């Protein structure tokens, strides 16, 4: 019971990264010189 | 060459048209990697539809590399299904084809799980 | 029983949101700059 609630916690962080994570990607597309595959 | 591998095999479709404007002469659309990949190789593999209808609008002719492997054996592996309707709409001799192994393109798409 | 159940839905959605984030960075790659190293 110990072991999967280490796991959950550590999942729990997984997704909050990889949600920061996302908005920095929707950030590069947002910001980005797009001249020769416009 | 090498710029039409890398801008087919990361749908650059811009620099693709720009390079095959020299239609008149087909040696690169049908040209080989190191691993004997087609252009036509490299766009189903990652996946671009577009790429792989470009290729087949002006006769990437549905060679085979190294290992026996063709755009269809490529576009299952990875289960992009859009760029696998672009190649059996075109001729229903590719879907048929065997590599070395003997794997057909079924093999390869109920191997990695699409 | 209800605790693995709750680890796999947050699962399932870890892997709709990288399968989306997945596609934004093909689409950098696609749509980009590219002069020095060419």
């Amino acid at each position: 019971e110990m072991e999967i609630l280490k796991q959950k916690y550590r999942l729990k962080d997984l997704t909050f990264l990889l949600e920061k994570q996302h908005e920095l990607i929707k950030l590069i597309i947002q910001k980005m010189e797009i001249i020769s595959e416009t | 060459k090498s710029p039409l591998h890398f801008a087919a095999s990361y749908g650059r479709i811009n620099t693709c048209q720009r390079l095959l404007q020299d239609i008149s002469d087909t040696r690169l659309l049908n040209e080989g990697d190191l691993h004997g990949m087609t252009p036509l190789h490299l766009a189903a593999k990652n996946g671009h539809d577009k790429v792989v209808q470009l290729l087949l609008k002006k006769g990437a002719l549905f060679l085979s590399d190294h290992n026996g492997w063709t755009a269809l054996h490529h576009a299952s592996m990875g289960g992009y299904t859009q760029t696998m309707k672009v190649i059996l709409d075109t001729n229903l001799k590719c879907t048929d084809r065997l590599d070395e192994d003997g794997n057909t393109a079924l093999h390869f798409a109920a191997r990695e799980g699409h």
